[PDB]
């Protein structure tokens, strides 16, 4: 999991 | 030969409620526009409408979860749509 | 015995994609903005929507790492063109945000209002009664939504 | 169980887009709310769903026009629901 | 196939009702608001709703001429209160209002976010997985939204 | 037809  | 509303028929897809993170996954893409996608070519063709699509995107969306931080995503759809939109294949 | 929106138009309507990737000049030029990483996997949802809106009968008109001067340039020529045998019209943007803005792949903040207002009745009458979608893709925030426990839904 | 994000599962129905007015008629309420009853009651006894109902109030509510003015209303719901929000008759 | 909100419990839920239509009282205390008229017509709305809602089995629960002061109190009740046995809460609120705000009788702001955010799923975990409604009719600002010619649907 |  990556935020954008 | 009517008047509507300056701001009618629109649709607005978020993939996030105001002030929170939207996830990407380097190998397989973001959780909304992938859900968005998968659901839109298995419903479309049954003849769903967008926001009933939508709407499965946001359940779908809602089960997902970063569990490195334990956070999660929720997706918001705003409209002014006056009729059903649905995408005939 | 629903009212529902035609959508029979030979190409359907137009269907753009900025795509932002590249946040090169983003972390440069930007203080409070650098580390923010490249969007690896934008690819990804660019082809899907592609195939997607494509299987659809929409022409895809995509537009890569467009900084918020581009990306408004893009929309206004949209926003001028005669959609007059186009039943619908799509714009999906896949990029970086905050509270109610887009981020330029340049780090200048594009307000989603200003992107979608484009497309009211009066500034583009081709689109009257047609409708316009919006998909964007991006954060609204540096929070997490917490999630709450609850039966088998 | 099982976890769903915290602002999950929420309807909010705005009369009025951000920025305009909303229309209230002395002598019958105002154009949204009776619009969205009027729509209630005949809808959801055919066991519709709210969307498609707040969606023929949008409508509805664009068809009408205070002519002094020369003005119009446009209803603007958002919804982070994760299912279809039927009300059984 | 579609996964649906259960709707059968007893009372279904609340269905509270702010009805705000003497607005006197703002009318002295905020100067920008020296004429804010009262919102003659209100009663038909909240009758036509409690006997809608009424019929879909909900618990209306009316509140008139409420303050800012007072709608914080009224939600703050709900907001606590334990909706175990209920499938459903709705909240109606009748007054007038601005940008994203509801206006108090007393000419004060109350925020609609401040209103929703009562309700997440910690604020009321009796709640959690249940759809939560909020019909707000007032006006978000002074502009006339103009109208635009079209074919016939 | 008055504003709220």
């Amino acid at each position: 999991d990556e935020v954008d | 030969t009517r008047y509507i509303p300056d701001e009618a028929d629109f649709l607005l897809g978020m993939a996030t409620v105001n002030n929170c993170v939207s996830y990407r996954n380097p190998a397989e893409g973001t959780w909304y526009i992938q859900s968005l996608c998968q659901s839109l070519r298995e419903r479309c063709p049954r003849g769903d409408d967008i926001l009933t699509i939508l709407t499965e995107v946001n359940y779908e969306v809602s089960n997902k979860d970063d569990k490195k931080n334990m956070g999660k995503q929720m997706p918001q759809p705003t409209f002014t749509l006056r009729k059903k939109l649905v995408f005939p294949s | 015995l629903d009212k529902v929106y035609q959508m029979k138009s030979k190409p359907r309507g137009y269907c753009l994609i900025i795509n932002n990737h590249n946040f090169a000049k983003a972390r440069e030029k930007v203080p409070k903005l650098h580390s923010i990483r490249d969007r690896n996997g934008t690819h990804l949802d660019a082809g899907a929507l592609t195939t997607t809106f494509e299987e659809l009968h929409f022409e895809i008109k995509p537009h890569h790492d467009c900084t918020v001067e581009q990306i408004y340039e893009i929309l206004k020529i949209y926003q001028l063109m005669d959609h007059s045998n186009m039943d619908c019209f799509i714009c999906c943007i896949l990029s970086h945000g905050d509270k109610g803005i887009i981020y330029g792949t340049d780090g200048q903040e594009a307000p989603i209002y200003e992107l979608t207002s484009q497309f009211t009745g009066l500034k583009c009458p081709s689109l009257a009664g047609k409708p316009k979608v919006f998909f964007i893709q991006a954060c609204q925030g540096d929070n997490y939504q917490k999630g709450i426990p609850v039966e088998t839904d």
